[PDB]
């Protein structure tokens, strides 16, 4: 139980190659549920509860609207899963052979350097030995977003609404 | 670098506070 | 004239939209028509989420309260008696 | 550890029921059972055909409504700070700008379907 | 598209660039490039066409695959340094692949595949803004950060960038493709010159955009998007060829014209710092670029081919849309080089 | 004249854009779903099939 | 010690369903001039052990046409975020005291769609995909208008703690403070569990079945008990925001006792709503959330954000 | 006639009552006949974890009162 | 780094690959935007919880929402081209070329 | 084109948030304040060309606070030389690492 947030990672790069070798976009939409899920598990695991959570409220709440999508547009007679093409089942048993690969040289071989470097002891380690007090850190540097970040609000909603305009002209032919 | 300077086991030795939180 | 026939029309067939406005106007204007904002600013600072951390005495701060309670220094009695 | 412990429980339970639903009963299936229903009759095309959206920039649209959800999510805590004022305009300045939206899909017919 | 939100998208567009080019946070340089993406796709579809939906949807992918490398190397450069300030990128990684991210935003080979389509599905009035507007943020952001480029990469990109502008601009009879190619090209000369001084790449840039705005509002006060439909405009309207003519052999860098400026000063500042193979090879790069602007000239202007009959009527009515910056535009585009000495006021 | 200016073999195939840049409309008709709203089905009072 | 809470939180939970079910049927009769089951053991009481021990030996049929993992995966789903959603709840003291419980509640609702939608999708059959269309539509109507409803509520609570909603209301019902909001937020969860006058992924007289119309046996019984857990877990959660309970911590008894006859009430005027009210149509149900309700749900959370401000009754954080 | 279904909801209503009674009782045995303690921030988490070495035995419940010291 | 560190960038890379290489429709090109997302997201917040940068706690937040705000953009044109062509095919984006 | 409106206006729209160093709400520090100040106090105004070479120490401190590789790498080789050690029996933990004596409170 000391590597939970490595046994969750690896599942989230499981959920990735599940998604990318792209079978249907059904298919698709729960290989993104296991990954948004299991990141949510690593981001409360290192204690960001309110966005590990509300990464998976938003990404729970979008992949339904690409499912009404995915029977609507990319809705094919015989819908693909990652066993239905030998195209779909190579990229999907690649990415596998690249993660287990990927896993074994950092585990067995403690300092690995891919691109970067990175070290093989848990993740346990990196943690800080402070105390937060009454406070829930991440919430409140959250919260700071309508006292500090007033420009970064004023952006966003603009974007937002511009967005919704954005979309009404776009879907208007 | 140096050698990081740690107090010995005996100077940080006090009577402790033996109760509760409540 | 028309703003009656307006609102007396608006509130005959679309009476949802008319009390979200007025309930939306409202919660805009009032808060700066208000003589309890600045007590809820007070409240906010009043509570201590750090810690007070003391400052070296050089015998030149009057009204900084080196002590447990003696009277110098910020007092909540305001709140006590809000 | 314990939402781990539930999680598994509830799963593990649920299995057990599938698996009981599937092995208990004594199955005699054979092709006309199985076959697709249709109110008696057989269907006529597949059931993985296109299947037109009429909502469909109402879904759209309730994906940036979703997101907005999100950034007003942190609203409980921003109440604690000192810059009440700077805190409230914003809070305010992002509800109206949701409403405006709201009322920007309604009047250009955004919210109607088809 | 109501004029309103038109307008509302056009000032997006604009803010968007603004707030790249006016922040210190790298969040907000890639909130500005998210906003200039989302107000420009139904700009780039204001007239539905197929065509249009197509270049929308193909630019939409590459800005949002180079938006994505630009956040993951913003990311990494946060991890290694924990610094979200405009400055020195403290990662080789995060550095190339931040550059890969700006030069596909720029259109920079081999990430010019996008330019050459979008440009040509989308009107002039929308293929103008794409090939002038939106160079501004991508640029500005490379040279804030041109002391951490890798020079190797920026030149290679550089120098295929010219070649391939080159040789696509060869082949093409669409004018939207030609200009596409052009642009390919001066971006390539662009940013040859990052890495060594970043007010001959802002000089470049405001000489591109000049030539690039005549010939565009040229195009469209002929209405011209194909090489047999501009040749008629010598008939009806003379006078738009032959600035057209003029504008083209500026464009080539041919002195005493204005486009000789930004390549003479390149070349300058490049065999400052001991490089004497790039300019060269850049310069005899740029005869392919001469050459189709030359080909253009003559079924232009410079040659005249037949028109129709229906031509007798459009004699009669005069354009009514008034640009009222296309002869500053054109002037400043040909007759600028005895006033190169005005480089110091970019600096 | 043309998509390109030299054409090989396969480009010659290829048309040049239309004038406006209208490309004509695909007649690939959206098909609709013959849903059987058939006897079996309690609104149909047992014995209506509704084929709609 | 944990397992056994976890054991006496899903089989007390399920027993409840079952005996729900009877409840409904016999609500439904009185109401409609008739009586429940009354045969099958007195007053009926064994009517669901015989329907569980029916479906349960019934033969399951797997469709032909049927994509088996996704079929066989949903009903897991459904029932096991349906037992999930009753971890945090506070009944005085939850079994699992989360600082973000009400967002763990939105997001477990929000998966548990997906039960819908797979059943659907996975059924391959007209019906069960215009049932699974009909479960995104009526979840994009009502989530928006859910959580900021939630979120207007819980800005007089201070936290998204839900054990904190018992202080709160120490003194008063939230309900006296946000009746509009609750009004909105009972209609919201009536839309939600795919209930009263929004029955329409199911839709018996229009739909046959719904998406559950190719499930048999066991799993339509799992889809059935999912259901009325949900229904039982939403009511619960109803009556903790709102209709706020005297907690004596030395005899959390009261509590639990007041706590479970309001979480009856609400679940008896579900099935009286139920048997009152003919059934939306799901295109009114979306004009309804996002025309009526939205713009007031708005309205009120502007008003909810402001009121604490202007009268300095902000609540405390922790 | 309408009494007849009360005993279905009496039923509901105890199995309804099971698990708050059993969640009241099991945090009250396993932390010495008293309310389990909340963790909310990382104060009470250290509150109650010097508890724990205070106690000796490994368990916070158990509280040393003026009787340890000294 | 970490070995999760390693897991999260190699994520990424992998829907970066997916998205790259498409095969027929453009859902699961937006599938894999998504995914990359939402990579970005775990490792700023994973970067920004474990250095303790409080006040940067809200970047997840605002990635996330210029996130959908691209899935939304994305949707749209995709309805578009259903719409021009009856499938979302990658393959009919084929009138531009060069 | 950095057009630096905020340094001429005055207005800080995104120089609250550049660095973990800045005010924060409650006074929450960064897990590297102490390096990143070190850091930003020494190159300040020295220019970014100098600053690489002259406060390379500050840069190397504040990188190690922020990743700890070589903490990390200096970990893992005791615990390998303790695991090899344990494996030939040439040493036995201490109780007080073997969760025998009462952690000090």
């Amino acid at each position: 139980t000391m590597y939970i947030a490595f046994i969750l990672s690896t599942i989230f790069v499981i959920g990735f190659v599940g998604f990318s070798s792209k079978p249907s976009p059904i298919y698709g939409g729960l290989g993104l549920i296991v990954s948004g899920g299991v990141g949510c598990g690593i981001v409360l695991n290192f204690g960001g509860s309110f966005l590990g959570l509300m990464v998976f409220l938003i990404y729970l709440g979008g992949m339904l609207v690409v499912f009404g999508y995915t029977t609507a547009m990319a809705t094919e007679m015989y819908p693909e899963v990652w066993v239905s093409n030998k195209t779909v089942f190579g990229a999907f048993v690649s990415g596998l052979m690249m993660e287990f690969c990927m896993v074994y040289y950092a585990l067995k071989e403690e300092e690995v350097e891919i691109i970067f470097k990175f070290n093989g002891l848990g993740d346990w380690v990196i943690y800080d030995t402070g105390d937060s007090g009454f406070f829930s850190e991440e919430a409140m540097g959250i919260a700071a977003l309508y006292s500090y970040g007033t420009w970064l609000v004023i952006v966003t909603g603009w974007s937002l609404l511009i967005g919704v305009v954005v979309i009404m002209e776009i879907t208007r032919g | 670098p140096g050698i990081v300077e740690l107090p010995t086991l005996e100077d940080l030795k006090v009577q402790e506070v033996k109760v509760s939180s409540s | 004239g028309r703003i009656a026939s307006f609102l007396k029309n608006a509130w005959a067939k679309e009476p949802v939209l008319v009390a979200s406005f007025a309930i939306g106007g409202l919660a805009i204007i009032l808060p700066s028509l208000s003589p309890y904002t600045n007590y809820a600013i007070r409240i906010n600072r009043a509570t201590p989420y750090n810690y007070p951390v003391p400052l070296r005495d050089d015998g030149n701060m009057p009204d900084v309260p080196s002590h447990p309670q003696d009277p110098q220094g910020p007092s909540l009695e305001w709140l006590k008696n809000l | 550890m314990n939402i781990m412990l539930t999680l598994l429980t509830n799963v593990t339970l649920a299995s057990l029921l599938v698996l009981i639903a599937f092995w208990l009963p004594q199955l005699n299936a054979y092709s006309e059972k199985t076959s697709p229903y249709e109110c008696g009759f057989d269907p006529m095309g597949s059931a993985r055909l296109p299947f037109s959206m009429k909502f469909f920039l109402v879904a759209i649209t309730f994906l940036l409504f979703d997101l907005e959800i999100a950034l007003l999510l942190p609203l409980p805590w921003a109440s604690q700070t000192n810059n009440l004022k700077t805190m409230l305009t914003m809070a305010l300045f992002l509800l109206i700008l949701l409403a405006a939206s709201l009322a920007y899909e309604w009047t250009q017919k955004g919210l109607e379907w088809a | 598209m109501n004029p309103i939100i038109y307008t509302t998208l056009i000032m997006t567009v604009m803010s968007g660039t603004m707030l790249v080019m006016i922040s210190s946070h790298w969040l907000l340089i890639w909130i500005g490039f998210e906003m200039n993406l989302l107000a420009m796709i139904p700009v780039l579809m204001k007239n539905f066409n197929p065509r249009a939906t197509e270049a929308a949807t193909k630019y939409f992918l590459t800005q949002a695959t180079a938006s994505m490398m630009l956040m993951m190397a913003i990311i990494i450069n946060l991890l290694y340094s924990g610094q979200w300030t405009i400055t020195k990128m403290f990662n080789p990684v995060a550095m190339t692949m931040m550059t890969m991210a700006l030069a596909m935003k720029l259109g920079l080979s081999p990430f010019h595949f996008w330019v050459p389509e979008v440009t040509q599905g989308i009107s002039l009035q929308a293929g103008l803004l794409l090939l002038t507007w939106q160079k501004l943020a991508p640029l500005s952001v490379l040279c804030q950060i041109s002391q951490s480029i890798n020079p190797n990469l920026m030149l290679t990109m550089a120098m295929l960038s010219i070649l391939i502008g080159g040789w696509g601009g060869l082949n093409q009879t669409q004018l939207r493709k030609i200009m596409a190619y052009s642009s390919i090209a001066h971006m390539g000369w662009m940013t040859a010159v990052l890495p060594y001084n970043t007010t001959m790449t802002i000089l470049n840039l405001l000489i591109y955009i000049t030539m690039t705005l005549a010939m565009f509002m040229l195009l469209i006060h002929s209405s011209a998007t194909t090489t047999l439909s501009l040749s008629h405009t010598w008939n009806k309207m003379p006078v738009i060829t032959s600035l057209m003519m003029v504008t083209l052999l500026s464009m080539g860098g041919l002195p005493p014209l204005s486009g000789f400026m930004p390549k003479w000063m390149i070349i300058q500042e490049m065999t400052k710092n001991e490089s004497i193979i790039m300019p060269t090879l850049m310069a005899m790069t740029a005869l392919l670029n001469l050459y189709f602007y030359m080909r253009l000239a003559y079924s232009s202007s410079l040659t005249m081919f037949p028109s129709t009959n229906n031509m007798k009527m459009k004699w009669q009515f005069e354009h009514t849309k008034q640009m009222k910056l296309l002869p500053t535009m054109i002037v400043l585009s040909t007759l600028v080089l005895p006033m190169t000495p005005a480089l110091s006021s970019l600096n | 004249g043309g998509a390109v200016m030299y054409p090989t073999k396969e480009t010659a195939h290829w048309k040049p854009p239309p004038w406006n840049d209208v490309d004509p409309p695909k007649d690939t008709l959206v098909s609709n779903l013959t849903l059987n709203f058939g006897p079996q089905h309690p609104a149909a009072h047992g014995v209506l099939r509704l084929v709609m | 010690m944990f397992m056994i809470n976890i054991l006496s939180l899903i089989i007390p939970i399920l027993l409840a369903v079952a005996f729900l079910t009877l409840v409904e049927r016999k609500v439904l009769g009185y109401m409609q001039l008739r009586k429940g089951p009354n045969v099958v053991g007195p007053y009926g009481l064994l009517q669901p052990i015989a329907d569980a021990l029916k479906l349960f030996t019934k033969e399951p049929l797997r469709p032909a046409t049927s994509s088996i993992s996704m079929f066989i995966i949903a009903p897991i789903l459904a029932l096991s975020l349906a037992l999930t959603m009753w971890v945090p709840l506070p009944m005085p003291y939850p079994l699992i005291n989360m600082n973000l419980g009400v967002l763990f509640m939105l997001a477990m609702s929000s998966l548990a769609v997906y039960s819908i939608l797979w059943s659907g999708w996975a059924s391959n059959s007209k019906y069960a995909l215009i049932g699974a269309l009909r479960a995104v539509a009526q979840t994009i109507s009502y989530e928006v208008t859910l959580a900021i409803i939630l979120l207007s509520v819980l800005l007089m609570n201070g936290s998204y703690t839900l054990s904190t909603l018992i202080t709160t209301q120490e003194h008063i019902w939230m309900i006296f403070t946000s009746w509009p909001l609750a009004m909105m937020w009972f209609i919201s969860t009536l839309a939600e569990t795919n209930r009263a006058p929004f029955d329409l992924t199911e839709g018996e007289s229009e739909l046959v079945s719904g998406f559950n119309v190719e499930y048999a046996a066991g799993p339509f019984a799992m889809f059935f008990m999912a259901e009325y857990a949900n229904i039982i877990m939403m009511n619960a959660f109803t009556a903790i925001l709102f209709l706020g309970a005297s907690h004596d911590p030395h005899t959390p008894e009261l509590y639990t006792i007041n706590f479970v006859l309001k979480t009856l009430a609400l679940t008896i005027t579900f099935l009286w709503i139920r048997a009152s009210y003919p059934r939306f149509r799901y295109d009114q149900l979306m004009h309804l959330l996002w025309k009526s309700f939205l713009p007031l749900t708005l309205a009120l959370c502007m008003w909810h954000i402001s009121l604490p401000i202007m009268t300095a009754s902000i609540p405390p954080q922790s | 006639m309408w009494f007849e279904i009360l005993p279905g909801i009496a039923v509901m209503a105890a199995c309804l009552f099971i698990p708050g009674m059993a969640t009241a009782h099991i945090h009250k045995f396993t932390n010495g006949g008293k309310e389990k303690r909340v963790a909310h921030f990382s104060y009470q988490w250290n509150l109650m974890e010097r508890d724990r070495c205070i106690s000796g035995v490994n368990r916070y419940h158990v509280t040393k009162g003026l009787e340890n010291i000294d | 780094m970490p070995l999760v560190y390693m897991n999260i960038i190699m994520a990424f890379a992998i829907a970066l690959a997916g998205l790259l290489m498409y095969r027929s429709h453009l859902m699961s090109s937006l599938l894999c935007l998504e995914g990359m997302m939402l990579s970005l997201f775990i490792m700023s917040t994973l970067i920004i919880l474990n250095t303790h940068f409080t006040l940067a706690n809200m970047m997840p937040i605002i990635l996330l929402v210029f996130a959908a705000c691209e899935a939304a953009l994305g949707l749209s044109l995709l309805v578009m081209v259903s719409n021009t062509y009856g499938t979302d095919y990658v393959q009919n984006l084929n009138l531009l070329q060069c | 084109p950095f057009f630096d409106v905020q340094k001429r206006l005055g207005l800080d729209l995104d120089r609250w948030m550049t660095i973990q160093s800045a005010e924060q709400p409650h006074k929450i520090p960064g897990r590297c304040h102490a390096f990143e100040k070190e850091w930003i106090e020494c190159a300040h105004g020295i220019g970014g060309i100098r600053a690489e070479k002259e406060c390379k120490i500050e840069f190397d401190d504040f990188v190690e606070c922020l990743l700890r590789q070589k903490t990390m790498k200096r970990l893992s080789a005791i615990k390998r030389q303790r695991d090899k050690l344990i494996k030939e029996g040439k040493y036995t933990p201490p109780p007080h690492h073997l969760g025998k004596e009462d952690p000090r409170p």
